[PDB]
Protein backbone atom coordinates (compact mmCIF):
# COMPACT_ATOMS: atom_id res chain seq x y z
CA UNK A 1 0.00 0.00 0.00
CA UNK A 2 1.38 3.38 -1.05
CA UNK A 3 0.19 6.77 -2.25
CA UNK A 4 2.88 8.21 -4.37
CA UNK A 5 3.66 11.68 -5.57
CA UNK A 6 5.88 11.00 -8.54
CA UNK A 7 8.66 13.55 -8.16
CA UNK A 8 9.62 15.78 -11.09
CA UNK A 9 11.21 13.73 -13.87
CA UNK A 10 9.90 10.36 -12.64
CA UNK A 11 7.83 8.16 -14.95
CA UNK A 12 5.86 4.95 -14.51
CA UNK A 13 7.39 2.31 -16.78
CA UNK A 14 4.14 0.37 -17.01
CA UNK A 15 1.73 2.54 -15.01
CA UNK A 16 0.27 0.62 -12.07
CA UNK A 17 0.78 -3.11 -12.62
CA UNK A 18 -0.73 -5.74 -10.30
CA UNK A 19 1.42 -8.12 -8.28
CA UNK A 20 1.67 -11.57 -9.77
CA UNK A 21 -0.01 -14.03 -7.54
CA UNK A 22 0.80 -17.47 -8.92
CA UNK A 23 -1.63 -20.35 -9.50
CA UNK A 24 -1.25 -21.82 -5.99
CA UNK A 25 -0.63 -25.32 -7.18
CA UNK A 26 0.13 -25.10 -10.86
CA UNK A 27 0.97 -21.54 -11.82
CA UNK A 28 4.55 -20.74 -12.64
CA UNK A 29 6.75 -17.80 -13.74
CA UNK A 30 9.98 -18.26 -15.65
CA UNK A 31 12.35 -15.34 -15.51
CA UNK A 32 15.78 -14.39 -16.93
CA UNK A 33 17.85 -11.59 -15.48
CA UNK A 34 19.49 -8.66 -17.27
CA UNK A 35 22.31 -8.27 -14.66
CA UNK A 36 24.00 -10.66 -12.22
CA UNK A 37 22.55 -10.42 -8.65
CA UNK A 38 23.27 -12.34 -5.38
CA UNK A 39 20.80 -13.10 -2.55
CA UNK A 40 18.82 -10.31 -4.24
CA UNK A 41 15.49 -12.00 -5.02
CA UNK A 42 13.01 -12.91 -2.24
CA UNK A 43 14.64 -16.39 -2.35
CA UNK A 44 18.02 -15.06 -1.10
CA UNK A 45 19.50 -17.19 -3.89
CA UNK A 46 22.09 -15.76 -6.27
CA UNK A 47 21.67 -15.90 -10.05
CA UNK A 48 24.25 -15.19 -12.73
CA UNK A 49 23.42 -12.77 -15.52
CA UNK A 50 21.13 -14.52 -17.99
CA UNK A 51 20.85 -17.48 -15.56
CA UNK B 1 -7.36 -21.16 -2.90
CA UNK B 2 -9.67 -23.47 -0.92
CA UNK B 3 -13.39 -23.98 -0.41
CA UNK B 4 -15.94 -23.60 2.36
CA UNK B 5 -19.41 -25.21 2.45
CA UNK B 6 -21.86 -26.27 5.12
CA UNK B 7 -24.60 -24.43 7.03
CA UNK B 8 -22.77 -21.08 7.28
CA UNK B 9 -23.22 -17.47 6.18
CA UNK B 10 -20.09 -15.89 4.70
CA UNK B 11 -18.68 -12.43 3.97
CA UNK B 12 -15.71 -12.68 1.62
CA UNK B 13 -12.76 -11.07 3.38
CA UNK B 14 -10.97 -7.96 2.20
CA UNK B 15 -8.25 -10.31 0.90
CA UNK B 16 -10.21 -13.29 -0.43
CA UNK B 17 -11.95 -13.60 -3.80
CA UNK B 18 -14.98 -15.83 -4.38
CA UNK B 19 -13.93 -17.80 -7.49
CA UNK B 20 -16.64 -20.42 -7.96
CA UNK B 21 -20.08 -20.68 -6.45
CA UNK B 22 -20.28 -24.44 -6.12
CA UNK B 23 -23.31 -26.68 -5.77
CA UNK B 24 -22.87 -30.31 -4.87
CA UNK B 25 -24.06 -33.14 -7.14
CA UNK B 26 -26.66 -35.49 -5.75
CA UNK B 27 -25.71 -39.05 -6.61
CA UNK B 28 -27.92 -42.13 -6.40
CA UNK B 29 -26.96 -45.07 -4.26
CA UNK B 30 -25.84 -46.48 -7.54
CA UNK B 31 -24.61 -43.60 -9.69
CA UNK B 32 -21.78 -41.08 -9.74
CA UNK B 33 -19.37 -38.74 -11.51
CA UNK B 34 -15.67 -38.72 -12.42
CA UNK B 35 -13.62 -36.06 -10.68
CA UNK B 36 -10.02 -35.16 -11.45
CA UNK B 37 -7.63 -33.90 -8.81
CA UNK B 38 -5.83 -31.05 -10.56
CA UNK B 39 -3.06 -31.30 -7.94
CA UNK B 40 -2.55 -35.05 -8.36
CA UNK B 41 -3.80 -35.47 -11.94
CA UNK B 42 -5.51 -38.41 -10.35
CA UNK B 43 -8.89 -39.03 -12.02
CA UNK B 44 -11.29 -41.24 -10.08
CA UNK B 45 -14.95 -42.24 -9.98
CA UNK B 46 -16.94 -40.87 -7.09
CA UNK B 47 -20.15 -42.87 -6.74
CA UNK B 48 -22.82 -43.77 -4.18
CA UNK B 49 -23.55 -40.73 -2.03
CA UNK B 50 -24.06 -37.11 -3.04
CA UNK B 51 -20.71 -35.43 -3.56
Amino acid sequence: EKSFFLQPGERLERGIQDVYVLSEQQGLLLKALQPLEEGESEEKVSHQAGD
Amino acid sequence: CWLIRGPLEYVPSAKVEVVEERQAIPLDQNEGIYVQDVKTGKVRAVIGSTY
